[PDB]
């Protein structure tokens, strides 16, 4: 017992992780036919080294956090 | 300074050969080399003797791999400096840029899940066209070793007809040296990765690539541990000057048992934009050679004119006899791609879509250097896949000029490579190429792209 | 010009991300020791697959921003 | 309803094996199944000509790859039905734990990135220990069908010595499957692992294995794209009924060149935690045969007494002869195997560290079932896991009992097996086996354990 205490201190910092990266998403997307608007291109590539190193406090999974970030906003390369 | 060559004092094409190439000479050809008739026939008569750079049992089976690529089966990879210096014709300079094809293509074969075909710009890059006939400095311009001196004097750019003999030396002896290499311990794949694992440790942008290099030495150790344990670099150039492919055609039995007539300077040729006239000598030059060839297509090109090229240079149907490369540069190729592959896929022919982000998006630099923005490279060949999945077509190649060489003649990338960085080491003796680090970089996001 | 307002509404959503994030590790770290301070296992299986649940909502991607938070608390399995 | 073999009316032991064996045999044997000593004498001659279950050059030959385990360099996965009824004996069941072991292969082989060892619990496994020598119903215990009968009548639970015969004739039908299965196109990893697609696309918890089930492939099609396009899956048993072993023992030159005893109703076989005296008939049987042996330790063991096992089993350091399979439980295994990893490794002897995480797990149920729970099981090869990487000795490999059929017999895993589904399909004659799916489960599991 006394576990179900964090477990929805869990369940909060989710569902909050996820409406914040369920913004995110579309402020990137935003950017994202905005830059495109005037001839500019799709990713920009010094940027996404910036998001990268947010979330390098993080340890090793930070760049791999990040990257989902990206994938998020400006989608799959290629696609 | 020189070493000399006796002029010698071949056997006779079938009367059809004959007259379809000659047939084929006789038509007008753009930016040729001005140089007296009779010299450059002296140097041809040497180059109609000397050993082929390739041979013909080599180029089909590379018309084989390459039908795989036309078939969604397997994906082209072509690259090497833009223009081929005989003073760089030097053994660390070819290893490094094997070693970077090499890298680029287990990177791009894992991305892509099917085989890479290696087709290196090299063994015979020597000659370029030029928009104009005199350059900068007033003198007149630069086209390559294989006419004139990259050196700025008005006597090194006099067109030299002497430099067709220099260019086949060359050519052979780097084509010598890559056939070691490739089937030396260079040609490994586990060693050729550990070289991109460095790259990921040592590079500025590590973290962008490191999932994927990793998820690669899993797939090249999985082979191993399932009980395995080389390589095949083309080569090629654009055939530019048509002295000299002349003098390396040589005649033999091909695809169907009948003779055929085989362009040996390399494996693989491609006319490119200012050279393309449909009835031009070098399209139609083009129509005599079992090689396979490709035609560059930049932004004025009609989906009607890329038919007649197809119809023209694929006559038989063969997939992968035809590889088209586009250059439109990224704001250009989402709108201007589609109708083009629309009307040629509908032919029936089965061409290789190959992109060319490079000689779409130059731009001279506040500097006075010419350079490309990486960025605006990624976002072509994006937008060219983009393109080809909205279509459901295939996404067949890429073709990239690059060198070994940590040179700073490409902005951005993991290094920022600024403006005022184009001067410390800007090597190439005509167009921009991406270092070794942006090489690796554009391999990885390529292979992102591949993925799904 | 005017798309470095959400450059910096990106920058927002990214630190506090980072923050939230910062938490949630330590919060299954809690967990982590307590129901092991009770000779309990390290992980809970149909827990992760009710974490995974929760960010499906971002799509495929969903999965793989679950197993990272995953891995940042309770680790990587066998070390 | 019977059929009827003659009992015969094979070559005499060097002097010392014939000491040795007849020496070993004499010492006391815990567990062994009460019958007529002269009944039991007709079966093993009968089973002292039929053709071998198995070949020596097959157990050199796994000796060699288990010597890799030992030395960090390959991976054991042992798996298969607790006990083997003669019921079952069938090709749909003997396919589909083929199936299964093959798949949890290549799954491991990617995680582990080196070569998997499979070794089945099949061709033998019809006998097991039994606490009680009366079970629940007041009955005779069921030790498996090479003793007596699953069936609850006091006529079926009698110990039946023609059930040796009955025992090989079912345990070579079922290795010829295994032979040809593995020989067939069911072995291409291709294959296999498509079957493991179909697990994510099919599972309720798909998501927490569909990026790694992609990844590998995407290793196997990588694999494909380099140009390359079979399995060995060994017979094992416990060694509990010195009467059947005795009979299958044959003669041939060995490692050394010189006439071993090879035990060929399998290619390795383990002793129990009930039958381990140190002094018994059966480690001193294990001492004699050439075969890899095992030896299950289970919490009370010391650090010393696994050094004797050790020291007796592995006299002459041959990396891999000797496995120790750790069955501890998963509230134990953290704390009582690293003494005894360190005792062991300190004497030079390469031993393969096996864990057992189901033998150390079980717990009667509230239905009146004996089950397991998925995530116990997790957390004690985790747990093993943790405390090789602690001390940087190898986690060599798992054992774990399972079935190619979607039964109900262990709790949680991707079904959230509950105590009251335990009674749908409990189709086990002993030990609750993970079905296919939580098989699956634990391999892609044990798979991230293995990574770095
Ligand atoms: O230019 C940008 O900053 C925006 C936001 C973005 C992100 O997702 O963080 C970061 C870099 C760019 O590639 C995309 C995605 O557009
Ligand atoms: O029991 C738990 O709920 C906690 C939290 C946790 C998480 O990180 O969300 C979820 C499941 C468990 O495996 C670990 C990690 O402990
Ligand atoms: N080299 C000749 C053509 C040729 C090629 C091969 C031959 O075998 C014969 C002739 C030319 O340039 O016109
Ligand atoms: N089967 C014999 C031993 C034996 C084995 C092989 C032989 O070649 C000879 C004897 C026994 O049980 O005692
Ligand atoms: N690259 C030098 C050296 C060389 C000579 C002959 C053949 C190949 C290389 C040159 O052009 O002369
Ligand atoms: N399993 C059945 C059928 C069988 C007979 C003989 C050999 C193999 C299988 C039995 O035990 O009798
Ligand atoms: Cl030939
Ligand atoms: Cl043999
Ligand atoms: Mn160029
Ligand atoms: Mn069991």
């Amino acid at each position: 017992p006394e576990i179900d205490t964090l477990r929805e201190e869990i369940d909060r910092l989710d569902a909050e992780i996820l409406a914040l990266v369920k913004r995110r998403a579309e402020v990137s997307k935003a950017i994202g036919k905005a830059r495109m608007a005037s001839g500019g291109t799709r990713l920009v590539h010094s940027r996404e080294m910036k998001v990268i190193e947010r979330y390098s406090e993080l340890g090793p999974d930070g760049k791999d956090l990040a990257i989902l970030l990206l994938r998020l906003g400006r989608g799959r390369l290629g696609h | 300074m020189n070493w000399t060559v006796d002029i010698p004092i071949l056997p006779p094409l079938p009367t059809d050969l004959r007259t379809r190439l000659d047939a084929a000479l006789a038509k007008p050809a753009a930016q040729q080399p001005t140089w007296p008739a009779d010299q450059a026939l002296a140097m041809r008569t040497v180059l109609e003797s000397v050993p082929p750079v390739t041979v013909p049992s080599e180029i089909v089976r590379l018309q084989e791999q390459l039908a795989q690529v036309a078939k969604g089966e397997a994906f082209l990879l072509q690259g090497g400096d833009c223009a081929e210096t005989f003073m760089d014709n030097t053994e660390p300079h070819i290893r490094g840029n094997v070693r970077a094809l090499l890298q680029m293509a287990v990177v791009l074969t894992y991305g892509a899940s099917m085989p890479v075909v290696k087709v290196a710009r090299i063994a015979g890059q020597y000659a370029k066209p030029r928009s104009a006939d005199i350059d900068a400095l007033g003198l007149r311009s630069y086209r390559g070793d294989m006419i004139n001196g990259f050196a700025p004097d008005a006597a090194a750019r006099e067109h030299d007809p002497s430099r067709l003999v220099r260019a086949y030396a060359n050519a052979s002896a780097a084509m010598n040296l890559v056939r070691a290499l490739t089937s030396s311990g260079l040609a490994s794949l586990h060693l050729v990765h550990d070289w991109n694992r460095e790259f990921v440790r040592t590079s500025p942008a590590g973290a962008r690539y490191e999932a994927l290099a990793t998820e690669i030495d899993r797939g090249l150790r999985f082979m191993s541990a399932c009980g395995v344990a080389t390589a095949e670099i083309y080569a090629s150039h654009e055939a530019l000057v048509l002295d000299y492919e002349r003098a390396m055609l040589r005649l033999s039995d091909g695809d169907d048992g009948e003779p055929q007539l085989f362009d040996l300077s390399a494996h693989t040729v491609w006319i490119g934009e200012r050279t393309r006239q449909i009835d031009g000598a070098h399209i139609a030059f083009a129509q005599v050679i079992a090689n396979p060839v490709g035609v560059k297509l930049g932004p004025n090109m009609t989906p009607e004119l890329a038919v007649e090229y197809v119809e023209r240079l694929d006559p038989h149907n063969k997939p992968g006899r035809l590889t088209l490369v586009s250059r439109m540069g990224n704001h250009k190729v989402r709108d201007l791609l589609p109708p083009i592959v629309e009307k040629v896929q509908a032919t029936g022919h089965q061409v290789i879509w190959q992109c060319d982000p490079m000689h779409g998006n130059t731009h001279e630099s506040s500097t006075g250097f010419k350079t490309r923005h990486f960025d605006r490279i990624v976002d072509e060949v994006q937008g060219f896949f983009e393109v080809h999945r909205a279509l459901g077509t295939h996404p067949g190649g890429i073709h990239v000029e690059i060198t070994g060489e940590n040179v700073t003649e490409c902005l951005g990338g993991a290094q920022d490579i600024s403006e005022t960085d184009l001067a410390g080491r800007y090597e190439t003796a005509c167009d921009p190429r991406l270092n070794t680090q942006q090489s690796l970089e554009l391999a990885f996001l390529v292979a992102e792209m591949l993925r799904d």
